[PDB]
DNA sequence: ATACAACCTACTACCT
């Protein structure tokens, strides 16, 4: 358990939540944000809740 | 009953080295040789003005059909083709007002009309590029349709509403020359031909077939003008350099003069091809001449020379002079007095003036592109119109006019002097089609031409096309 | 080709593409080999069409992240190669003479 | 005006009969994937079609065996599009049989 | 300055 979950609006809040996304694996947090780690082609609802 | 001779399609070239007949398709697949990074561009006019550029520039993005995709191409929006971004939000706004372009648009004098809009946006245009810290690349000025209308030489200002030029065009573009600012002119029926509808309620100019036709030859210039090359010839040989010779009447000047300006191509070491102008247009002060004088012919080709040798390093090998006249002894032998031992001077003239026409005899469809009919070893036709099998019709409308070239003056094989000239067809910058009639190298003089010959007060006019096409 | 060649399964999704007969015989197919070689990331539908709105997608689409085409291809294919870099999915070495 | 309800295939079929026939011998109609002997060729596109087009209430037979099966989720997803689409917010009744 | 032939440019108008 090191991930970070990070939940916005997803076309609205992009700006700030990439910057505090990259800001944080900047200093070494692992971090997840579906804006940067939502693979292609997957079933991003239960890999979300997963 | 004669023969005739096929010229084979020349092909062009493309980023990784790609060759390809139709550039079109040579951009879409593999792209343009520079790397540009974005265009930043500058718009002048009112606000629906402005509104209207910044709808065409997000439309533009998305991908554009036509009616048949086999026939013209479709535009796959401007990153996935040019991989560099113009975006609408990029865009610098000088905004001139719709009081201000009716208080000089109703005028007696249509020169003095046209000189005060062209002042009104020229002041804005240097005002913006001296004392504004943002850096535009290109400068688009969407210009209204009555701007257009009633500004041409010979237009006539209804009774009712009421040196240099008196075309818009012209006059904007020639006194833009002193600080050197690529622009791109465009009507606001252009960009939004749906909202101008005729009395029946259809629009004026209908684009719905050719769309993306219309958004290609707009990327195009303007990816052109903002300092990108989007291809170049391929098959051309080392050592030889084409100029193109172009006279134009001068009537701001109370004497008429024929001022001749040129265009220069060739290669350089680094395989790139060079293709630019040759200004300080060489006048004659003898009306209805076309013929230049010893001293202005060895200028001429004194210039030209050294040019080739400053980009190259030794001078020509071949030179061929394509003109829409025909060379004269005196003039020919004035030129020849500069020319080195090593250097051939070969004088080719070209015209579509000679009205032969073939018909296929059981066809809807017209002769093929590159079929040649040579006349002697000295003059020969060259079909650069015609059905083109890549794109499964005709670059003309009815029956396409054939082009008689003459080798004038020297010595030069006639099938190398129409292969060189069906490349030519091919360099076209202005427009994103396939190869068009005239050689590029007379078309763009004669669009340099048309310039300088506008504003008198032009000493040292730039080399670059961005400032001219 | 299906079951035994392809590692990634494409699909363009349009209006006309959404209920066509094969593309949906050619879905069911790469399901079942997607099935079979526990790939979750077998299928890749990639969004081209704006009429075709989000909530219209077939049963077995529209739980599957798609590629966004619809504003800019250019942006479509940059994510198209990333993810493809990012998925280990094979290539050589770029060469345009086989595209030419 | 159906009544769709979403399961696991064989393994909720006892609650899954005994609610769809009460539910039929009540009044109302029932579209189950076991009320149907025969299975015709298009099963998938006409599940789809049925919630689109047919159903005005998705009973879903929340249970372990029914909390990540695929067919279950791909038609829970098509019901909450639909009920987006028709702006009816208990479009979908979960049901909770497993304890 | 008239007649001709053989070359020359400038300025629009319409189609796609
Ligand atoms: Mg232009």
């Amino acid at each position: 358990r090191n991930k970070i979950f990070i939940s916005h609006a997803t076309p609205d809040d992009n700006d700030f939540t990439r910057w505090l996304a990259l800001k944080l694996i900047g200093l070494g947090y692992e971090v997840w944000c579906d804006i940067l780690f939502l693979d292609k082609g997957v079933d991003f609802w239960s890999n979300i809740e997963k | 009953m004669k023969e005739l001779i096929y010229i084979e399609e020349p092909k062009i070239l493309f980023a990784h080295g790609q060759k390809c007949t139709d550039a079109r398709d040579g951009l879409a697949l593999f792209g343009p040789l520079n790397n540009l990074y974005g265009i930043k561009s500058g718009v002048i006019g009112t606000k629906q003005g402005l509104k209207i550029f910044r709808d065409y520039l997000d439309h533009i993005q998305k991908p554009i059909y036509n009616s048949n995709s086999i026939t013209r191409p479709m535009f796959p929006g401007f990153e996935a083709v040019f991989d560099c971004k113009w975006e609408s939000t990029g865009i610098t706004f000088k905004e001139v007002t719709n009081e201000d372009i009716g208080k000089f648009l109703y005028n007696s004098s249509t020169h003095k009309r046209t000189y005060d809009l062209v002042s009104l946006f020229i002041d804005k245009i240097i005002s913006a590029n001296k004392n504004e810290d943002e850096n535009v690349d290109v400068w688009f000025v969407i210009v209204p349709d009555e701007i257009y209308k009633y500004c041409r030489p010979n237009s006539v200002l209804p009774k009712e509403m009421v040196n240099y030029d008196a075309q818009f065009h012209d006059q904007f573009k020639a006194r833009l020359l002193k600080h050197t600012i690529p622009t791109q002119i465009f009507r606001e029926s252009t960009l939004a031909w749906r909202d101008f509808k005729n009395a029946f309620g259809l629009p004026i100019r209908d684009f719905s077939k050719i769309e993306g036709h219309l958004a290609w030859t707009i990327s195009t210039a303007a990816f052109y003008k903002a300092g990108g090359k989007p291809w170049k010839l391929s098959d051309v040989r080392n050592g030889v350099c084409y100029l193109g010779l172009v006279y134009k009447k001068v009537e701001k000047s109370k004497n008429p003069r024929n001022a001749c300006c040129a265009a220069q191509m060739f290669l350089d070491n680094g395989d790139g091809t060079v293709f630019k102008g040759e200004v300080g247009p060489w006048y004659n002060p003898k009306n209805g001449q076309y013929h230049l004088e010893p001293k202005e012919a060895k200028a001429l080709l004194s210039q030209s020379l050294q040019s080739y040798k400053e980009q190259i390093g030794e001078y020509p090998k071949e030179v061929f002079i394509h003109a829409k006249t025909r060379f004269n002894h005196q003039e020919w032998d004035a030129f020849l007095e500069v020319t080195p031992k090593e250097t051939n001077l070969v004088g080719v003239t070209i015209s579509k003036t000679k009205p032969l026409k073939l018909y296929k005899t059981e066809g809807d469809y017209t002769i093929l592109r590159g079929n040649a009919y040579v006349v002697n070893e000295r003059s020969a036709f060259l079909w650069t119109v015609g059905y083109v099998p890549k794109i499964q019709t005709a670059l003309s409308m009815e029956v396409p006019n054939p082009l008689f070239i003459e080798i004038n003056k020297g010595e030069a094989d006639i099938k190398q002097v129409l292969k060189d000239i069906l490349s030519l067809t091919k360099l076209n910058y202005n427009a994103c089609i396939f190869a068009d009639g005239e050689p590029v190298t007379l078309r763009f003089a004669d669009k340099i031409g048309e310039i300088l010959t506008a504003s008198t007060d032009i000493k040292t006019p730039p080399l670059a096309f961005k400032y001219y096409i | 080709v299906i079951r035994e060649d392809t590692c990634k399964f494409l699909l363009v999704s349009s209006s006309y593409s959404n209920q066509r007969e094969g593309v949906l015989k050619e879905l069911a197919v790469a399901a079942k080999v997607k099935k079979q070689l526990k790939d979750d990331k077998f299928i890749i539908p990639l969004a081209i069409d704006e009429q075709l709105s989000y909530d219209d997608i077939n049963i077995d689409i529209v739980r599957l992240n798609a590629i966004d085409f619809k504003m800019s291809w250019a942006r479509g294919l940059k994510d198209i190669l990333e993810a493809f870099e990012k998925q280990k999915v094979p290539k050589e070495v770029a060469d345009a003479s086989k595209s030419n | 005006n159906k009544i769709f309800i979403s399961h696991a295939t064989p393994d909720d079929n006892d609650f899954t009969r005994w609610l769809a026939l009460k539910l039929i011998g009540l009044g109302y109609e029932v579209w189950c994937d076991i009320l149907f002997l025969d299975k015709g060729v298009d099963f998938w596109s006409n599940i789809e079609k049925v919630i689109r087009e047919d159903t005005c209430k998705f009973l879903l037979v929340s249970s372990s065996y029914s909390n990540q099966r695929e067919g279950v989720l791909k038609e829970l997803a098509v019901a909450a599009k639909v009920k987006k689409q028709l702006k009816d917010d208990k479009f979908i009744i979960p049901l909770a049989i497993d304890e």
